[PDB]
């Protein structure tokens, strides 16, 4: 039902499992026949935003609402881009 | 003859 | 609507949603399923304001307009001790590096 | 040899209201009778505007400054139909849910001039991603391909 994602600085992020599967990388890891995943290269200021993206994606995919912009501050954009590329979402 | 779309000038874009 | 939250204690952050009409106590039940501490062993906070069990989240100041999926609202969490007091303590996230020159107005 | 994606010259007027429900400046793009995209006056965020279009004309919508893809009534293309009992037809223009990667590319593109993309310390593959800017022409080719597969 939930998975725990660990950032490089030791912050723990608990998200719903379905949300975590937004990451193609996490989905491939957990796709086989409480779960913990360690990202020692992704800092907490990036990994928190990635989790917000999981929420945003699940909420607004297949929605008729007006969709708000996903905000990315300039100073995190490059690292978030690396993370998104690594995580495939 | 062809008829393309247009915006009426008096249309108060709300 | 739904409010989207981050429940944070120390270096732990829980991402979840709940209805504006659901109560603080119902939110402690959600935490209970994840962190195994029962609601009479949790305190939840909005900033430094302790939230009462009987209040709805909307009544505590959380609104769907501000607690959004892409910018969730923070709920502070503290835990039990049968003879001492655990202060609310949320460890900040890391700080990003300097913007690269090529990314600054030129 | 007329493109699959093109307006038909119906000459049958259709009153439409473009409603920008996005945070972007919207560029409406009309596909003319040869399938060639034509720009029309842009819409600031949160504004709407009355348009005299025609039955079976085709429209798509982009961020005016970047050409990032936008959706209209939740899809790629908008086709006016005949107005029923005077009521105009609404084109509700929204953001799609971009992937996190594409959204990061938008932000990096807005901050960095193309001559400097390759002066960023990121994996080599991301340079070509950054350079692969959104493009109406490539979108039409992809949509045509997709449509033919439905047949």
């Amino acid at each position: 039902m939930y998975v725990k994602l660990i950032s490089s600085d030791g912050h723990e992020f608990i998200v719903k499992r379905e949300h975590a599967l937004t990451s193609g990388t996490i989905k491939a890891m957990l796709s086989g026949p409480t779960n913990e995943v360690n990202f020692r290269e992704i800092p907490s200021h990036v990994l928190s935003k990635v989790c917000m993206y999981f929420t945003y994606k699940v909420r607004y995919t297949n929605s008729s609402t007006e969709i708000p912009e996903f905000p990315i501050a300039p100073e995190i954009a490059l690292e978030l881009l690396m993370a998104a590329n690594f995580l495939d979402c | 003859e062809t008829l393309a779309p247009y915006i009426p000038m008096d249309g108060e874009d709300f | 609507m739904d409010v989207f939250l981050m429940i944070r204690r120390h270096k732990t952050t829980i991402f979840t949603d709940a209805k504006e009409s659901s109560t603080v106590f119902e939110l402690k039940r959600i935490v209970e399923g994840i962190l195994k501490r029962p609601p009479d062993e949790q305190r939840l906070y909005k900033d430094d304001q302790l939230l009462d069990d009987g209040k709805t989240l909307g009544e505590c100041g959380f609104t769907s307009q501000t607690a959004r999926p892409q910018a969730p609202a923070t709920v502070g969490l503290a835990f039990r001790a049968d003879d001492t007091f655990e202060a609310l303590c949320i460890e900040p996230f890391s700080s990003p590096p300097e913007l690269p020159d090529v990314m600054k107005p030129q | 040899p007329r493109p699959v994606l093109r307006s038909v010259n119906s000459r049958e007027p259709s009153q439409v209201i473009f409603c920008n429900r996005s945070p972007r400046v919207v560029l409406p793009v009309w596909l003319n009778f040869d399938g060639e995209p034509q720009p029309y006056p842009t819409l600031p965020p949160g504004t709407g505007r009355r348009i005299h279009s025609y039955r079976g004309h085709l429209w798509l919508f982009r961020d005016a400054g970047t050409h990032d893809g936008l959706l209209v009534n939740q899809t790629e293309l908008f086709v006016p139909s005949l107005n029923v009992d005077g009521q105009p037809i609404f084109a509700n223009i929204t953001l799609p849910v971009y992937t996190l990667k594409e959204r990061c590319l938008q932000v990096v593109r807005s901050l960095v001039k193309p001559e400097n993309y390759r002066r960023l310390d990121i994996v080599r593959s991301l340079y070509e991603d950054l350079e692969d800017h959104p493009n109406v022409q490539k979108d039409l080719e992809r949509l045509t391909q997709e449509r033919i597969a439905h047949q």
